[PDB]
């Protein structure tokens, strides 16, 4: 009937190894979310009783979740994982303290940065505080990895340290080796005013035309080993002129208005 | 008008001081 | 107060009249307000204007 | 906390509130006419 | 915070002799 | 008279207006009469109104004024 | 004995409030009612008249000696701040209350404008009945405050301050306004799970309804206060931005709100903002009432300095004399401008016990990118063009290839604002040697200009205020 | 513990109709103790009162009422509110969503007043839930015996029925009357609608000799 323990409960078959499919667990959830009715109604408020009703509740709704990662259904395991955010944050001592819940909140983390919203991965961790109740151990993949992002580098960023967990964080460095190269990229836009091409390629780590086209698209970027980097730079340099003068000096009307007022 | 207000704070002692006055002058009264 | 409040004989309180209380409650704040403001720009002119 | 005459609450709306609205209409009257006057000295 | 010009005291003098020669 | 019984706010407005404008002699010390009038129902109104007028040292205006006063109250 | 000498400061208490409320009742004279109400009358209430000359039973002898538990409970109000039914819940030191002999002197002076005889306190109608209870409540927290009283007095007084109003008027509910800000701060220090936050969020409905400008400035900055307590991040973002804050507020609301701005603001890497608020903030904030936020604004402020690129000075940690409190900020701060990493990593896990207190721990783990970025921003402004090999040995960065990446990361920021060119690799700055061509000279001044107008604007209207109000009421 | 609504609010987001009318139900108890974060989730709200495929719809207008107020939003809380077209009740005995029962009534009032040229009465032209509360707060007049409470309205709406029986009964005429000429003369300076007032008050005193006469020549 449920995700709970023992094998009775339908969705922990494709919580284990007894269902292989990836995506007949992702699946089943919708199902499960009828049985989910009763056992989310009482815990929403929080209560030493709602505490039996709090594990099974997460049970249901993480299980569900962790396996999407597997096969990449990862927009429906974000709006699944934003109640399991809730349940991790508070509800102290009715056992939102798991193993399932160390998993998932790496999970998430590591998305954030897959958006490439480094802004939202700030306000993110501290209001779970993920990153002191499971600790920097799993998790400290994704904080590392996007402070070093944020830093600018672009040479200790790791993705060998999310492989050390391998509870379906090994699945979203697939789609963050792609994320590291757009930064890089979007970067030295900004840096040339124009450089030439050689110089450019070897700090993409593009070295094949190919590389260059698929990336130059995003940019903007016109053909493979040449780009032109220079459109960035170019937005600088109009400070000079002065000739029209009424945007130029601004705030004419704004100020004469009041002025007018006060005397 | 740092100076209106200094004078203002000084206004105040005396504006609060007549509420009080009534009160004193309308317990003597009572008690007798 | 309410409705549901104090007073049962009903014009003394207006017991049935409460619990829309926020209708007659919001007028009279309003006008107190707005008699104020005008008072304080109204007089302050005057003292410049004689000047 | 809660207000003392709730009969002075409910009455005053059509009461006192009323009235006076006439009585100030002619006070924002005279408060134009002060800025006008007071422009006029000037000149 | 302190500034690190006082530590470049005892350094800078001595560079000075030397460095003339060293460099053009 | 009209306005007298409930006085409108546009009314006791062109009153003031007329008076500070003119050059016209006549024309000034007569604006200033009616604005007792007006408020005549409501006498607490007026000697406010009429004090700005008292102070100015324009004798048409202060002939009025005295008339205005006399009436409301 | 010991309250008979305290006793001729207690009517002199009363003098003040007395009239607070008299003003209060008569039109909008709100201007006035809320300078009195906060620092300057608290900072005399509890320190000159309890503390210095001793004798703090003289408390809850201040807001009954009648025997009066009013129409709608305040009894309770009264003893849990001193004299809870014992000897005091502090300090005692009263021969006389209202459980040890009724009655001595009377700053009830006879007629209900603070407090009143028991024929108040057991059923009354008044129209001064509403204006006596909100005043009540201002008088007990003063104490309450200040001497940092816990437990179960703490979890108490939201319960009697509110949810006793729903009814209030713009007067009124200026004045539990004040009262529930002082609670919220005293609940704040303990650090007890019990919701902080549910208690202010339920006084906001109330505070909305009668519209009353105070009431929603109060409210709203401790609001934050407790938000960044749980570290629940959303809803305080949301706040901070309805939060219109007036003109018009008293000194300690000005410090704390700008305070919460600039915590929020740091993290969010909206950090040249967070630094001027909150350096502001630490001037802003009193000797007295201020302390605890007070610390903990220096504190934090020091982080988020470092945060912009500024290399923050010995004698912001000398002046105050905190220097011990702010010694290991100082170590991220050295950190910070030599530009190597191995240093601030090894502070941030060290110290990360003490900071996560304070609320730095969040903004701590920030400075990893600001530990270069301070260190190549005074290299690419001082000189013109200087090549990535020397920013690297300087700052004891891994490649110029790292330093690089970092440069081009921190132009687009642009707080360092270059543009690099990767020919013979060297990272060159902007710069036109005549400002005069471009609007920004003008620009500066015309910012300056609008700055101005908005002061003679605020000071025109704010000018004949308590003047008008004193009129109405009468002054000797 | 808690002290974060969050987690109900997911459960909006999340699939399935009928996990979303649970959390709708739960949400509209917690919105009180929370004020600030379901506020957030505001937008998230309108689209399942938008919906009327749900089959709590009702509460999902409800629980935008009590968000929208407790931001200062009274117009908003009342669009909502007409909405859900039933639960004005539950609001109606409260002391915080009794803000916007007070507003129905504010509202009400204006619109008449615009509505009054054409057709005199406020009556069918405008809308069926303001109405109610406008007619309970009629009978609110008649109860109370307030003879006030029945004629200030009555200007307002311009209705001339109320102003002429200001209880229904109107066996406390002599002085009841009274009030309605003398608060019409001052209010306003509209001559029409004062005319049609005084007509009534002519009916009501033919038929009994128990009014005061000096009432009845003011009227004249």
């Amino acid at each position: 009937l449920q995700a709970a323990a023992g094998m009775y409960e339908q969705l922990k078959d494709e919580w284990n190894r007894k269902s292989p499919n990836l995506s007949k667990c992702g699946e089943e959830l919708g199902r499960l979310k009828l049985v989910l009715l009763e056992l989310n109604f009482l815990p929403t408020t929080g209560t030493k009783l709602t505490k039996q009703q709090l594990i099974l509740a997460r049970d249901i709704l993480e299980i569900g979740a962790q396996w999407s990662i597997l096969c990449k259904d990862i927009p429906s395991f974000e709006r699944y994982m934003a109640q399991l955010k809730c349940y991790y944050f508070d509800y102290k001592e009715q056992l939102p303290e798991s193993a399932y819940m160390h998993q998932l909140l790496g999970l998430n983390l590591l998305f954030l940065l897959s958006q490439n919203r480094v802004a939202e991965f700030h306000t993110e961790l501290e209001r779970l505080p993920a990153k002191d109740i499971q600790t920097n151990v799993y998790i400290k993949h994704p904080v590392s990895l996007e402070q070093y992002l944020m830093e600018g580098s672009y040479n200790k960023v790791f993705l060998a340290k999310g492989n050390i967990p391998a509870e379906s964080y090994t699945f979203f460095i697939d789609i963050l080796l792609d994320t590291i190269r757009d930064e890089i990229a979007g970067c030295i836009e900004k840096a040339y005013e124009k450089i030439l091409f050689a110089e450019a390629t070897r700090i993409l780590f593009f070295s094949t035309p190919k590389k260059m086209t698929d990336y130059a698209k995003k940019r903007g970027w016109l053909l493979g080993p040449n780009n032109y980097y220079s459109f960035a730079s170019q937005q600088q340099k109009p400070e000079d002129s002065t000739i029209p003068s009424t945007e130029l000096a601004r705030q004419v009307i704004e100020y004469a208005r009041q002025l007018e007022m006060i005397v | 008008m740092v100076v209106v207000y200094l004078a203002s704070l000084i206004r105040s002692v005396v504006a609060l001081h007549n509420l009080i006055n009534n009160k004193i002058a309308n317990r003597d009264a009572e008690k007798k | 107060m309410a409705l549901d409040g104090p007073e049962q004989m009903e014009l003394e309180e207006g017991k049935a009249g409460s619990g829309l209380r926020q209708y007659y409650l919001s007028k009279i704040e309003e006008l107190q307000l707005i008699v104020n403001d005008k008072s304080q720009n109204l007089r302050r002119l005057q003292a410049q204007r004689n000047e | 906390s809660f207000l003392g005459p709730e009969p002075e609450d409910l009455e005053d709306l059509y009461s006192r509130y009323k009235k006076l609205q006439q009585e100030l209409e002619f006070l924002e009257v005279q408060e134009e006419y002060i800025k006008d006057e007071q422009k006029n000295l000037k000149k | 915070n302190v500034e690190d010009d006082f530590s470049n005291q005892l350094r800078a003098e001595l560079e000075k002799h030397g460095y003339k020669m060293e460099t053009s | 008279m009209a306005y007298c019984g409930s006085g409108n706010n546009k009314a006791i407005r062109r009153l003031l207006h007329v008076a500070v404008s003119d050059v016209n002699d006549d024309v000034r010390r007569a604006a200033v009469e009616s604005l007792g009038f007006i408020l005549f129902r409501t006498p607490e109104q007026c000697p406010s109104v009429v004090s700005l007028l008292s102070e100015s040292y324009n004798p048409h205006v202060r002939y009025g004024a005295a008339m205005a006063l006399g009436v409301c109250c | 004995p010991a309250p008979q000498d305290v006793e001729m400061k207690e009517e002199a208490a009363a003098g003040s409030g007395s009239a607070g409320e008299g003003d209060g009742k008569a039109a909008a004279t709100e201007h006035s009612q809320r300078e009195l109400d906060t620092v300057t009358l608290e900072d005399i209430k509890e320190h000159v008249r309890q503390l210095e000359k001793a004798v703090s039973g003289k408390e809850p002898r201040f807001v009954l000696r009648a025997l009066r538990m009013l129409p709608s409970t305040s009894r309770r109000l009264n003893h849990y701040v001193l004299y809870k039914a014992v000897h005091g819940f502090f300090t005692s030191n009263n021969a006389t209350r209202d459980f040890l002999l009724p009655f001595l002197e009377e700053p009830m002076d006879t007629e209900a404008d603070l407090q009143f005889r028991p024929r108040t306190g057991k059923a009354a109608s008044a129209p001064l009945l509403p204006e006596v209870e909100a005043y009540l409540q201002l008088l007990m927290v003063i104490f309450l405050m200040n001497s940092k009283r816990y437990k179960e007095a703490q979890k108490i007084s939201d319960d009697l301050m509110q949810k006793i109003s729903t009814q209030n008027r713009r007067a009124l509910d200026l004045v539990a306004a004040k009262c529930y800000y002082y609670h919220a701060r005293v609940y704040e220090f303990l650090d007890k799970l019990d919701v902080v936050r549910s208690f202010l969020h339920a006084r906001l409905r109330t505070a909305t309804l009668r519209h009353d400008a105070d009431g929603q400035a109060t409210l709203l900055n401790l609001l934050l206060r407790n938000y960044l307590h749980y570290s629940l991040y959303d809803q305080a973002e949301k706040l901070v931005s309805k939060s219109v804050f007036p003109e018009q507020a008293n000194n300690n609301e000005w410090a704390r709100y700008l305070y919460y701005t600039g915590r929020i603001k740091a993290i969010q890497l909206e950090y040249s903002e967070a630094r001027r608020t909150m350096t502001n903030a630490l001037r802003k904030a009193p000797q007295h009432t201020a302390v605890g936020f007070k610390q903990t604004v220096h504190k934090l402020l020091i982080v988020v300095e470092l945060l912009l690129g500024e290399i923050p000075d010995r004698l912001q940690f000398r002046q105050p004399s905190l220097k011990r409190s702010l010694m290991p900020y100082f170590l991220l701060t050295q950190a910070v401008r030599t530009g190597n990493l191995a240093k601030f990593n090894q502070v941030l896990d060290q110290f990360g016990e003490k900071f996560q207190t304070d609320g730095t721990y969040t903004l701590i783990i920030r400075l990893r990118h600001n530990v270069i970025k301070t260190g190549v921003r005074m290299i690419s402004l001082s000189y013109s063009r200087i090549s990535l090999a020397d920013i690297a040995q300087k700052l004891q960065l891994d490649s110029p290839e790292d330093a690089e990446f970092i440069v081009a990361k921190a132009i687009r920021d642009g707080v360092i604002e270059a543009s690099i060119n990767h020919e013979k690799g060297y990272v060159q700055s902007k710069e036109m040697i005549d400002i005069y061509s471009t609007r920004e000279p003008q620009l500066a001044f015309h910012q300056r200009i609008s700055f101005c107008l908005d002061i003679h604007n605020m000071s025109v209207k704010a000018m004949r205020f308590p003047p008008k109000s004193y009129n109405k009421d009468l002054e000797s | 513990m808690i002290t974060s609504a969050a987690g109900i609010i997911s459960l909006l987001d999340e699939e399935e109709p009928q996990l979303k009318e649970f959390a709708l139900h739960k949400l509209n108890a917690v919105v009180n103790d929370f004020w600030a974060e379901i506020s957030e989730s505001v937008d998230k709200i309108e689209v399942l009162y938008e919906d009327e495929g749900f089959r709590s719809r009702q509460f999902a207008a409800l629980v935008a009422s009590k968000v929208f107020y407790h931001l200062g939003a009274f117009e908003e809380s009342l669009n909502y509110a007409l909405g859900a077209g039933d639960l004005f009740n539950v609001n109606d005995n409260s002391e915080y969503v009794e803000t916007i029962i007070a507003k129905c009534i504010d509202h009400y009032t204006k619109q008449c007043v615009e509505n009054a040229d054409l057709p005199e009465g406020e009556k069918k032209p405008i809308d069926q839930r303001l109405e109610g509360i406008v007619n309970k707060m009629f009978q609110r007049c008649l109860d109370d015996h307030k003879y006030k409470q029945a004629i200030g309205i009555a200007l307002e709406t311009r209705r001339l029925d109320v102003f002429e029986k200001t209880i229904l009964e109107s066996n406390d005429v002599p002085g009841m009357l009274a009030y309605s000429l003398k608060l019409c003369m001052s209010l306003m300076q509209n001559k029409q609608f004062r005319n049609k007032v005084l007509r009534v008050l002519v009916k009501i005193y033919m038929n009994l000799e128990k009014p005061d006469f000096i009432n009845v020549c003011q009227c004249l």
